[PDB]
């Protein structure tokens, strides 16, 4: 499967202030390095799974 | 009761994975009942019942390679790999439904980038599937369900009174006497 | 400035007594566990360390 | 055993590639011709032969 | 109360079957034992005087 | 499977089916006020 999906990078959506105050005029910024996607298997038994 | 007549703890042994020869025996202590200081004579008879109920080593088998049987990881392939097995090897290699031309032209060929003979997936699978060159095992070296196989946990009562056995904790018989060696 | 400043990730965990359940999916299945009864370790003698 | 010979048709090249081959009204498919026919209206496969 | 102390053990027993029925393994933890089923049984910021 | 854990419960049989009838009997009974289900 592909499993394909976008990240906000709006400060003030992702981010929540104390004051409401604009971050985008208030120099908040976001930078992503590296988004994985992780996944946990059961080891449940080939021959029942 | 009389602790001569009662059954003694099974010997147990101990594989050695890494080098795959036995590394000996052991008096099973690891799982023994605690009864003659709390116990009395109450729980002293319960415990010889306990230690002569121990699955004698044929049973012992029987239940070890039942419990084997239900692995999913036996050393070769059942039907779920073998399938699977087959399939990617169909998918493998130059496609068999791609028809493409051959030019045996001594001048001017096509330059055929593509992405006159092809094997058969008979062979194609015989390939994957052969085994090695050895089709016999090195003696001495077992797996470890092999070894659980043989080598089974066993009551041995009056274990060091006969003729010319004693024991094989870790040795290698020379001379006619019980060499426990390797010192 | 931003490169002068560091993180310093760190966690606390009072009471907790660290546990590693003795089974193949590290889940409880049963007081007795998985790998308790199994007839690779109960009937043969193994040295851990 | 190791390689079969394989199937082969003996096509002129300059027909295999329709340079001098039969046309294409008479080596396309009939029903790849009636679906060309039918849908050329909106989806132009007539210049891909 | 000295517990999990084998060379300062209590003992329990009964008349007939004189021979205790209590040995205690310093290798055992009673007083922690004690802490986590009480923790379990119940919630721990209750106060229980007695 | 063991007999010396189902000596001790460990792997054996359970509670409903290896103390007498007429103690579960009582001990559902005197469920209430007296528990001995604690105690198997």
């Amino acid at each position: 499967y592909t499993y394909e999906w976008v990240l906000r990078k709006d400060p003030n959506m992702i981010l929540q202030s104390s004051l409401g105050n604009d971050l985008r005029a208030d120099g908040a910024s976001i930078i992503y390095n590296e988004v994985n996607l992780m996944a946990n298997f059961m080891p449940m038994d080939h021959n029942t799974s | 009761m009389n602790l001569l007549n009662a059954a003694p703890t099974p010997y147990v042994w101990k594989y050695n994975p890494v080098t795959g020869k036995c590394a000996g025996a052991q008096q099973n202590y690891g799982a023994t009942i605690d009864w003659v200081l709390p116990g009395g004579n109450s729980f002293a008879y319960a415990a010889d019942e306990i230690r002569r109920r121990f699955p004698e080593p044929a049973v012992t088998r029987a239940i070890t390679a039942r419990f084997e049987a239900e692995s999913d990881q036996q050393p070769y392939a059942g039907p779920h790999e073998t399938n699977i097995i087959t399939a990617d090897v169909v998918r493998s290699g130059p496609p068999p439904s791609a028809v493409y031309p051959f030019d045996p032209s001594g001048v001017q060929r096509v330059q055929l980038s593509g992405g006159p003979e092809m094997t058969p997936d008979a062979f194609k699978y015989y390939l994957r599937v052969q085994g090695p060159s050895q089709e016999v095992d090195e003696p001495g070296v077992m797996s470890q369900r092999q070894f659980m196989t043989t080598f089974l946990p066993a009551m041995v009562p009056h274990p060091f009174d006969s003729e010319s056995p004693d024991a094989f904790p870790a040795y290698f018989s020379s001379v006619y006497k019980g060499t426990n060696a390797f010192e | 400035q931003p490169g002068q400043v560091l993180s310093y990730k760190k966690f606390l965990c009072d009471n907790y007594l660290w546990t590693i359940p003795f089974s193949s999916d590290f889940m409880y299945m049963g007081e007795l566990t998985d790998l308790g009864q199994n007839p690779m370790y109960t009937n043969n003698s193994h040295s851990m360390v | 055993a190791a390689l079969t010979p394989d199937l082969t048709t003996a096509t002129p090249r300059l027909q295999y590639f329709h340079i001098a081959g039969p046309g294409t009204r008479e080596y396309l498919s009939e029903d790849l011709q009636q679906f060309i026919s039918a849908t050329g209206s909106y989806f132009d496969l007539k210049n891909k032969f | 109360l000295y517990h999990d102390s084998g060379v300062c053990s209590g003992t329990l027993n009964s008349e007939r079957s004189g021979m205790n029925v209590v040995v205690e393994l310093p290798d055992r933890n009673t007083e922690l034992s004690y802490q986590y089923m009480l923790a379990d049984m119940m919630s721990r910021h209750h106060y229980f005087a007695l």
